[PDB]
Parts: structure tokens; C-alpha cells; sequence
């Protein structure tokens, strides 16, 4: 009741679990509609699971954890943001602001009443995360390298130049498990990938 | 975030009690240091456009005394021009508290090196010598003018810095800090009602 | 005392001006002014411009309205300070009052 | 306890007792028992001990006076502070110098087992007077503190080293010359300015 | 207590009442005698009585809402005002928060200790509310601000005497005031102000 965690109830629960999805009205509130707090949820058994992943998916596994350091990253950011405006800040953290805010928007939303993502199997996921690190890692490395240079690549030069790569890899998202062949999909983010890659050293 | 995570309790009560008197001490102040601060903008813009018709007919009359002169001597352009070594005037930069910023503001110094005396041309130096006196003057009302613009640049952007300072005190801190308040509040007087619950309790079992 | 005044102006200006003692030549033997006529170009002006930017011996900067007028994108990019650039008009030719640098930062006014 | 300053037992011992020293807002620094609050610090025998102090020392009054001045003053602004003027800087560090060094004893340590009178007389004055020798304006009477930092960091840290001048080894004629001589150096650096 | 209005009193009064007549301290220190912070203020019968008004005091209807208009614009006047100074004001601007004024010190404030504004009889005071709204509208659509427009300095200069005989409308005192007298005497002062926009 009352929406905190302050009832000996939830307190009590908290004491005996080993895993803890916290939700947040405020994102319900969004239309965010899988609202996951990931900065209060934890799970405990991240240990004697890294073996799957090993022998299924081990590309996974620095993956996942790139991905929760951004998301950190971006909160770490965000009030310093909030009390203080743009136009003081590095290009290498705004960049991470706004992917992160792609992260935001798309991976973690989840709409599971739309006839297409009633459902997401374990490799899409992987995969659509891949394609996201690497995007982000391929276009921070880009813009480090010419830190120095006599032509900074900033954040609009990015957009100007991938804007349209950008919005395919929002609608990235719309891949039925059904309907449409696991090696189709696959195929597809393969070669959405060696698009970004195209268009990066292009630049 | 909506709240600042802290434990109810009186002290709780105490050092938020304590934190939201600064922040509208520091508010105030703010507020107050901007007004100041818009005043002396004000007062600056006063001012620019007298100096700047001021200006004008100064700078007017001055270049009809050279039209005068070119009537005098003829091309005392070509050799003027040609003779540039050394200026005898120089500007120093110092600068100006006006408030808590500090403000860039220039002075007029002269050197006094020798100045080109030209006589060659039909002995001109009569019209020289007052055009020596009607450009000396527009350049140190220039001098002045620059001075007041340098200011004015640097008093706007230290003024706008202020503003969000203010807003930003305004707009998030005191709401955040006043519902903590709030929730300190409730909390403490749900708990001093159980415990008038179990006292009562115990007290009617006493009566077996 | 610290540094040295520039202007950019027709023959009439600079020829006013170096009477007043307003020039230099550096170490290098380059004046800190450029007379500029139906003969001299646009992006010669900007460039000189920006020299006189690099050069750290300025301070101010006389431009004549005709020149601002060729170069307006220059000098409203340069929003700095350093260069204390105020505008100056011709002759021959009306007193330039709009498409001041400072007017514009005023909206209260007329 | 928990509740620092609502708990029936520090209220009912503070209706009777005359003399109460208590900390303040739990510090960080955990360590640091020589904390005082002023919100309910007190004693009620400074009348009493004029006529035994007047025959004595009377210089400590007016220096006590400005200590709890300047103790309030930091006081005040930190709020601000936290969220300048000369004046403003010269009194905060002097302020963070008498909390660091005056205040915050170990207890046990060779050089606070027991501060007499005269130490702590020839610490307050010394650290009074750096005070009041830059306070007064922007000049040495009516520069930056920056530039007052950088010539006196020497002068400095032998403020805060007063403290380690054991009274059990060092006699106090050898530690009141100490005190004289560094006297003597604050005056001649804060002359040549 | 100490103006907190979480006061469980103080909500529970506040939702069955339907009528707040508010008051502040700072007004009375400006010596409001009638010190009513119409800001705060606000009444919810104002459908109730549309139809005694109706039937009596037909115009007295449209008065009122204008009159609450001018004080939610003379609100926001006074801020931009503070924002910059009345300098940058319109014409319009500064017609409006000079009837504020003059609505202000005359239609607001009361001095109950004088026989001739002790008491309202509820027809001396609609024809001044008339005669302030009749000048208000005059102001807007009779005048060329509604090519080159007319300064209210102007108009100022035309007739200040008869702004200031619509100011020295409260001094009338209907014990020795005939009702007919003073309603001919607001006509009377209605004609001077259509005589008034006649000649200009």
C-alpha cells in the first residue's frame, strides 16, 4: 500500500528472494509498459549461469555488461543534465546520452499485446543488442579519433549522416518470430550491420 | 528522485527544516543579486545611443575638416599612408567590480610618440594640425564606446548565468525538499498512532 | 598601454585615421589595418579579419558600415568579446543605426 | 541515541544541569568527538569566574568573544556557501583552521594527554591575530587571499603544527618563544605586503 | 495556524462553503480600509442570482465579467511591466492598467467613516460600475488605435477634468442626495463623455 517499500511486508519478502523486479509507477505512467526500475532491481544468481552462456552465447556476456554501464553512465549524467542544461559537455557524453535514450526507447520498451512481440525469442534479443554495442562502440571510437584533428566530428555531423540508418535500426524491432524465418531476421541485422559499417567508413 | 532518500525521523525533520530555510535564503539573495545586476544593464543601454549620435556628428565634422584638407594639399593621402612606423596611442585594459563579475572596461592612454607632421604639399599643417584635434577627439570617444560595449557583452552573459541559477533553485529544489517534508510528517504520525494502539490494548486487557 | 587599434576602411577613414596615429607595423612589417575600394574583395576582408583575430595586440576594431555590410555573417558569428568591434559608418552615405550588433541583443527599445 | 536531540533523556538532564557541552549533527567523520553545537552548548559560569580571571588573564575575553563570532559566521554562511567575498574566504579558512586545529584533539597521543592554560592562551591569540591582520580590507588595513595562501603556506603549516609541541618533553618557556618567534614571522610577512 | 491551509479544518470548510471573502494583512497596511484579496476571492452563486438580475438590473450583467477580465488583465499587465517597465507598453496596455488604477482607488477601496461612502445602496454603485465600463469602452472601438493612432497622452490632455470628475463620482451622499439626482447627475456625466469623444 501506498506504493514504497516501507510495509513490513515487502520488507520481509525482500529478506528471503534471490531475485527482485522492482516497477515504478511513473514508467507505467509513461506507457512504458514493461516498467522495470533497472537501477533498484538486482538478481543474485549471475553466478553459476555464465557456463550457459559460455557454451550457447558467449558473445553475450560482455555485452550485457557494456549495457548496464551506459545505462548507469546515463543516469550518472542525467541529474547534472536536469539542474544544468546543454552546451557544456563533451561530445563523447552526449552521444552516450542519446543512445542510451535509443536503448531506452526501443530495447526496453516491449509492447506484448501487438501480434509481433507477443513474444521475443532468446537470440533475437542477443542479436539486437549486438547491433546496438556495436554501433555505439563503432561511433565513439570514430568520433575519438579525430578528437584532435582539424575537423571534430560532432554529434549533428552524426545525425546528418545517419539519420535514415538510425531510424532502421529503431524499426529493427519488427520482426514476427512467426511468420518470418529465423535466418531471415538473422540475415537482416547481418546485413543492417555491414551497412553501418559502410556508412562509417564512408566517413 | 521525487524524494531525498532519508529515514523519518526528528532529526530528519530538523535538517530538512534546516536545508529549506537556506534554499529560500539563497533564493532570495539570488533573485536580489539579479535585479542589480538588470539595473546596471539598463543604465548601460541608457547611455549607448547619446554616445552614439555623439559620435556622429563629431566623426561628420571631423572627416569634412580632411575633405577641407584634401581641398588644401591635394593627395596628403598617398604620403600619410605611406608613412606608418609608430602610433602614439595605446589602450589599456583594466578592468571593473561592478558586482560579483568581473567586467572587461579600456582606458585611452597616449604614448606620445611624434606624430607625421606633413608640410611639403603647399604647407597644409594649418588644416593638419585641426584635423590633428577633430580626429583626435572622435578616437577617444571611440575608446569609450568600446569600453562600454566590452562591458556590455560580458554583463549580459554573466546576468543570464544568474537567471538559471535562479530558476533552477526555484522550479526544483524547494518542491522536492518541502514533499520530503510532507512524507517525514505522515510517516511520524502513523507510527505515534500505533503506538497509542498498543497501549490502549494492553491497558483494557489490564482490567482482567 | 597593452595593445594596438585597427581599422578597415575606405581611403577617406584610414587616411583621417593614420593622421590620428592609429597604425602599426609588427615586427614583421604588417600593418594592423586594410584599405579596402571597389578593388578589394570580400573574402579578402573576412580573411583579414580573421589575421587580425589571430594577432593577440588588437583589442578593437573599426569597421566602416559598408564593409559590415559585406562581411555580416563574419562578424555575427564572432560573438566574442575580445574584439570589442564597433561599427562606424561612410561619408558620404546615411548613418547605419539598423543591423547593429548590440541593438539586437535589446528588444525593449526602439 | 538515534534521536541525537529528542529523546527524553538529553532533554530532562538539559532542564537541570549548569554546565552542557554536546555534538553536533553526526559528522562524517565519525572520529571526531571534539564537536561542539552551538544550538545547545552552554555554560552559566562565566559570571563567576570574572573576578577570579581578572587578576589572572584578561585578555582571553575580547579573543573568545571573536572566536564565537567567527565560529558563528562560518556558521551562517556554509549554508550559502554550499549552494566570493574577501571577507567571506578569510573567515571561513580561519574558521576551518580553529575547527582542524584548536578543536579535534585525539586525546590520546604524547601531544593532546593534557593542553595546560598557556597553550591553548598562545594558540587562540596566534590564530585571532593571523585572523585579524588580513580581515580587516582588501589591503593589510583599511591583494586576494590567494596570494596571502601562496606567501604564508609555509607560515601555515606551522599554525597547524602548533599543536604538536609536547608539554610533557618541551618546557613552556621553549614553546612560548616558539610562539613569539612565529608572532614575530606572521608580522614581518604580512609588513611586506 | 500560521497560515497552513493542510489544516484538516480548514480543507473541510473550504469544500462546502461557496462563498470565500479573503483578507490580507499587507492590503490593510496600504490603509484598504476594505481589505478583500479579490485574487483569492470568489463566490459560486453567481448563477444563482441571474435572474433577480435579469428581471431588475439587466445591464449590470455584462459590467461585472468585464470588470473581473480587467483585473486578471491588469494581473498580468503588472507582470510584464515588472518584467521590463511600463515603458514598452502599447496604448491599450496603458488605457487598461490606468482603469485598473482609477477602478482601484475609487470602485475598491471604502472610507466607511464618512456619511457620503458609508453605505452602498446598490444603484449608485451600478451607475458608477456604468459610467467606469462606458469609459472602458470608449477606449476600444472609438478610438483610431482600433494608418497614425491617438496617445492616451492626448486624450489625458483633452479631458483630464472629466476623468477626474468620473474620479470624484464617489462623493455622492444619498441621504441628501435625491436617487433621481444622482442617476440625472451620472447621465449628466455620461453626455459630457459623449460630448468628450464628439469633439475628439
Amino acid at each position: 500500500p501506498g506504493g514504497d517499500f516501507s510495509d513490513p511486508v515487502t520488507s520481509a519478502t525482500l529478506g528471503i528472494v534471490q531475485v527482485f523486479w522492482g516497477l515504478d509507477k511513473k514508467l507505467a505512467q509513461r506507457k512504458h509498459f514493461p516498467s522495470v526500475n533497472w537501477l533498484i532491481s538486482y538478481s543474485k544468481y549471475m553466478r553459476a549461469l555464465d557456463e550457459y552462456y559460455d557454451k550457447h552465447f558467449t558473445e553475450f556476456v560482455p555485452l550485457r555488461t557494456k549495457a548496464k554501464e551506459i545505462l548507469q553512465e546515463e543516469e550518472d549524467l542525467a541529474e547534472i543534465v536536469q539542474l544544468v542544461g546543454k552546451a557544456s559537455l563533451a561530445e563523447t557524453d552526449k552521444i552516450t546520452l542519446e543512445v542510451a535514450k535509443l536503448i531506452k526507447d526501443d530495447f526496453l520498451q516491449q509492447n506484448g499485446y501487438t501480434p509481433y512481440d507477443r513474444f521475443c525469442p532468446f537470440y533475437k534479443t542477443v542479436g539486437m543488442l549486438s547491433n546496438m554495442i556495436s554501433f555505439y562502440d563503432m561511433a565513439r571510437r570514430a568520433v575519438e579519433t579525430t578528437a584532435q584533428s582539424d575537423n571534430k566530428i560532432t554529434w549533428s555531423i552524426i545525425r546528418e549522416h545517419m539519420g535514415e540508418i538510425l531510424y532502421k535500426l529503431s524499426s529493427m524491432k519488427f520482426k514476427d518470430p512467426v511468420k518470418d524465418g529465423e535466418a531471415k531476421i538473422k540475415a537482416d541485422y547481418a546485413q543492417l550491420l555491414e551497412d553501418m559499417q559502410n556508412a562509417f567508413r564512408s566517413l | 528522485k521525487d524524494r531525498i532518500e532519508i529515514f523519518p525521523s526528528r532529526m530528519a525533520q530538523t535538517i530538512m527544516k534546516a536545508r529549506l530555510k537556506g534554499a529560500q535564503t539563497g533564493r532570495n539573495l539570488l533573485k536580489k543579486k539579479s535585479d542589480a545586476l538588470t539595473l546596471r544593464f539598463r543604465q548601460i543601454l541608457k547611455k549607448i545611443i547619446e554616445t552614439k549620435m555623439l559620435m556622429g556628428e563629431v566623426m561628420r565634422e571631423a572627416a569634412f575638416s580632411l575633405a577641407e584638407a584634401k581641398f588644401t594639399a591635394g593627395d596628403f593621402s598617398t604620403t600619410v599612408i605611406q608613412n606608418v612606423n609608430k602610433a602614439q596611442v595605446k589602450i589599456r585594459a583594466k578592468k571593473d567590480n561592478v558586482a560579483g563579475v568581473t567586467l572587461p572596461v579600456f582606458e585611452h592612454y597616449h604614448e606620445g610618440t611624434d606624430s607625421y607632421e606633413l608640410t611639403g604639399l603647399a604647407r597644409g599643417g594649418e588644416q593638419l594640425a585641426k584635423l590633428k584635434r577633430n580626429y583626435a577627439k572622435a578616437v577617444e570617444l571611440l575608446v569609450e564606446l568600446a569600453s562600454l560595449q566590452t562591458s556590455f557583452v560580458t554583463l549580459d552573459e554573466a546576468i543570464k548565468i544568474t537567471n538559471r541559477r535562479v530558476n533552477a533553485i526555484e522550479h526544483v529544489i524547494i518542491p522536492r525538499i518541502e514533499r520530503t517534508l510532507a512524507y517525514i510528517i505522515t510517516e511520524l504520525d502513523e507510527r505515534e498512532r500505533e503506538e497509542f494502539y498498543r497501549l490502549k490494548k494492553i491497558q483494557e486487557k489490564k482490567k482482567i | 598601454r597593452g595593445k594596438l587599434i585597427a581599422v578597415i576602411g575606405d581611403e577617406d577613414t584610414v587616411t583621417g585615421f593614420l593622421l590620428g596615429g592609429i597604425g602599426e607595423l609588427n615586427k614583421n612589417r604588417h600593418p594592423n589595418f586594410l584599405v579596402v575600394e571597389k578593388d578589394t574583395t570580400i573574402n579578402e576582408i573576412e580573411d583579414t579579419f580573421r589575421q587580425f583575430l589571430n594577432r593577440d595586440d588588437i583589442g578593437i576594431i573599426l569597421i566602416n558600415q559598408y564593409i559590415a555590410e559585406m562581411v555580416r555573417h563574419a562578424l555575427d558569428a564572432h560573438q566574442r568579446s575580445i574584439p570589442a568591434v564597433l561599427e562606424i559608418p561612410s561619408k558620404e552615405h546615411p548613418y547605419d543605426a539598423a543591423k547593429d550588433s548590440i541593438l539586437r541583443r535589446a528588444k525593449g527599445m526602439f
